[PDB]
RNA sequence: GACAAUGGUAGGAGAGCGUUCUAAGGGCGUUGAAGCAUGAUCGUAAGGACAUGUGGAGCGCUUAGAAGUGAGAAUGCCGGUG
RNA sequence: UAACUUGGGAGUCAGAACAUGGGUGAUAAGGUCCGUGUUCGAAAGGGAAACAGCCCAGACCACCAGCUAAGGUCCCAAAAU
RNA sequence: ACCGAUAGUGAACCAGUACCGUGAGGGAAAGGUGAAAAGCACCCCGGAAGGGGAGUGAAAUAGAACCUGAAACCGUGUGCUUACAAGUAGUCAGAGCCCGUUAAUGGGUGAUGGCGUGCCUUUUGUAGAAUGAACCGGCGAGUUACGAUUUGAUGCAAGGUU
């Protein structure tokens, strides 16, 4: 019975930067979903949360492929008979690009009480800059 | 309409959590000294004394 | 040391005789006779005289002066119940029941 | 001669109700529903040995492939050239080995690297 | 230093006074066994190869021989009146790790 | 010597008692099969 | 010691545990029996022990024999409490 | 490695889907009535998202051990971005 | 090699009675203080009932609702845990925190992850929105007499047996 399981008293973590430039939103996506979930360290203890922090920059420049601009809906319902509405990926860029990376990559991470606590650690700003400098994000480049 | 099921020992003592009667919130009297009701009287010897 | 008093068999119903020991539970003695004696409840005549007496068995039995005293235990129990009937519509009856309790009461120096 | 039971019901009413312990509410008190849940509970547990030695080496391939990529080369290459190296060292022991050292671990991506 | 033996079908890790648990061995209580078939030798040590290195034996003293905690196979098909049930007890075997 | 006999080995067996318990093989239905004529108390055909 | 075998309903075959009573032998009991309560104990299973309380006069063990011999379910019968 | 023969004790007489030959219906029905195989009934485990009957495979018990079958390797979710 | 108070007579307890019916008629329930009443003088709280002491006794947690006193169910205190969470409520993995046993790979609690649609009847097929059970305790269903046929055992054997 020889195996290593890690602790809250023994996980560190680091932070971490990501640029979406000249990005596809779901190869982007599938690569920061590995992060935060920590499957890139030895000591993945499944029971226990290690993964690390991510800031996105730069989600604007997020770029879809053939016609997707105008051909994709995202869709959702309030309850209320009959309400159900939608908005085309296109113009969501345009309005709120947080929301559209922050939506794709939770779509990916498990839906437990362990999973709800691994998609705060995702910060989305459209903005070249970040308000986050008093940690020492480094950075980290997709492969 | 009748039960469907019975009730659980647990759902039974939530329900009371509210079904309690509350403090009387009197104060001592300056004769008597004995605790009375506010706004009434003294009932050990009567001296309202507004 | 702890003097107790009970009361066995009173016929108010145990669930409606624990509504009020509940404001008494930890209070002092002379607080715990002016509450049962300004509150509305029909328990409280006959808890009341539970708790005066109580308090006759800590000082004439043991030694102890009557201003210092808590009240550590207020619990009340179940009695023995009678059976009676009701005759309803349409030729049948139901059940009634007369529920009984025991009332107990500890009061302490705190030693 | 009458044979009344005794004693030899009870006597295995509660050999039944003190397996269950710990369970929520009326599953510990009354043997009709404590008896149901005592039987359930050694399926799942018979169940759950088989599946112990499933769960456990998909945690010791998770952890191996994390330790191998940091020297770029991918889970499946590396167990193929330890094959060829004939290591024959099981997926437990790699894992222990890459978490209590990194130098030994290296000694071997290397040999892997070399049989190719 | 530690080492990597292959007892009972399995292999386990190994360190100086140890104490480790394996499957039943045919030795008596109070002997002094050893192990013919080490894996790696590494840690402080040098780092060594397979499928078996030369030489290399590991030694140890038994301690006791025992049976491991009860465990009870239930299992039932319902709706059809068929149960089975049966206990169990796995015998082992301790020893302390003196010399890799 | 009556506090030690023994019969002749082979000679008595014990008898069978249908209906108690599912373990025994001989349990809810006693060796009669599901409904007919011959699982009815009073019994099923003549001897012809 | 070697090899082969071991999922199972209706159903057929074999070996076992426990309960009350009796015969013969051999024992324990007011220096506390049965039974009731708690425990982290031993057998492949049905099951068997040993300590500690509560109780206050009866009861086990070995070998045979005889059965009102084992309960979770019948809108089952009777009592108690929700 | 089975066969037949004489004696003791039985259960069964409401079957279902899938593939392939045909009636009947409309080259309709998870329709129905026959021939020929298998699986369910009386069969757990892995895949088909869930799914008695479909593809793989027949559980004596214990294990933080190895090599494979159908099906698979961007993330949920083990293994080729 | 019959029962031991749900048994044995309907009936161990003033029972063919309490009661139910115009009537013929039906028909229950209910045993146990101690060896001996030695069945709690007197004191205190209270209108009493009921208690707390002091005494009787080997024992009053033996006080006439009297041996023992199980489970459902109702309470009082407390060691670990719970107010962002979708739960056939368990089972395998697992930190943290609190105790110390019929001493052995100990006991209690459980943040978080994986797998996971009660039991019984009846059916080709039931998580089934098909049937039954509010819960706990007692009682509740292949037997015997005589004949027939086949297996095992024992005795004698061209005899065997009343």
């Amino acid at each position: 019975r020889q195996t290593f399981m890690a602790n809250e008293s023994n996980i560190e973590r680091k932070w971490y930067v990501i640029d979406a430039e000249g990005q596809t939103l779901g190869r982007l996506s599938s690569e920061v979903a590995s992060i935060l979930r920590g499957k890139n360290k030895v000591t993945y203890t499944p029971h226990v949360d290690t993964g690390d922090y991510v800031i996105v920059i730069n989600a604007s420049k997020i770029e879809f492929t053939g016609n997707k601009e105008t051909d994709k809906v995202y869709y959702r319902h309030s309850n209320h008979p009959g309400g159900i509405k939608s908005i085309t990926a296109g113009e969501l860029r345009r309005t709120n690009p947080e929301r559209l990376i922050e939506n794709s990559i939770k779509g990916m991470l498990p839906s437990t009480r362990l999973g709800e606590k691994q998609g705060k650690k995702l910060f989305v700003y459209g903005g070249a800059e970040h308000p986050h400098a008093a940690q020492q994000p480094e950075n980290y480049e997709l492969r | 309409a009748v039960p469907k099921r019975r009730t659980s020992k647990t759902r039974k003592n939530k329900r009371r959590t509210h079904f309690k009667i509350s403090v009387p919130g009197m104060t001592e009297c300056p004769n008597c000294g004995e605790y009375k009701l506010s706004h009434r009287v003294c009932k050990n010897c009567g001296s309202y004394n507004g | 040391m702890e003097a107790k008093a009970v009361a066995r068999t009173i016929r108010i119903a145990p669930r409606k005789v624990r509504l009020v020991l509940d404001l008494i539970r930890g209070k002092n003695a002379a607080e715990a006779i002016a509450i049962l004696k300004l509150t509305n409840k029909a328990s409280s005549p006959v808890i009341e005289k539970v708790l005066m007496s109580a308090l006759a068995n800590a000082e004439h039995n043991y030694d102890m002066n009557t201003d210092e005293l808590v009240v550590k235990e207020a619990y009340a129990n179940e009695g023995p119940t009678l059976k009676r009937f009701r005759p309803r519509a349409q030729g049948r009856a139901s059940a009634i029941n007369k529920r009984t309790s025991h009332i107990t009461i500890v009061v302490s120096d705190a030693k | 001669p009458r044979v009344k039971g005794g004693t030899v019901t009870r006597a295995r009413r509660k050999k039944t109700i003190k397996l269950a312990k710990g369970y929520f509410g009326s599953k510990h008190t009354l043997y009709k529903v404590a008896k149901q849940q005592v039987m359930k509970s050694g399926q799942y547990a018979f169940r759950d040995r088989r599946q112990r030695k499933r769960d456990f080496r998909k945690l010791w391939i998770t952890r191996i492939n994390a330790a191998a990529r940091q020297h770029e080369m991918s889970y499946s290459r590396l167990m193929n050239g330890l094959k060829k190296a004939g290591i024959d060292i099981n997926r437990k022991m790699l894992s222990e080995i890459a978490i209590s050292d990194e130098k030994a671990f290296a000694q071997l991506v290397t040999k892997a690297k070399d049989a190719l | 230093m530690f080492a990597i033996i292959e007892t009972g079908g399995k292999q386990i890790k190994v360190e100086e006074g140890q104490e480790i648990f394996v499957e039943k061995l045919d030795v008596n209580e109070g002997d002094t066994f050893t192990f013919d078939k080490v894996l790696f030798v590494g840690g402080d040590s040098v780092k060594v190869g397979a499928p078996t290195v030369e030489g290399a034996t590991v030694t140890a003293t038994v301690n006791k021989q025992g049976r491991g905690k009860k465990i009870t196979v239930f299992t039932y098909k319902r709706r059809k009146n068929s149960k089975r049930k049966k206990g169990h007890r796995q015998p082992y075997t301790k020893l302390t790790i003196d010399k890799i | 010597k009556l506090h030690e006999l023994k019969p002749a080995e082979g000679s008595r067996k014990e008898r069978n008692r249908v209906g108690r318990g599912v373990a025994t093989g001989n349990g809810k239905t006693s060796g009669r099969g599901h409904k007919g004529q011959k699982a009815r108390s009073g019994g099923g055909v003549r001897p012809g």
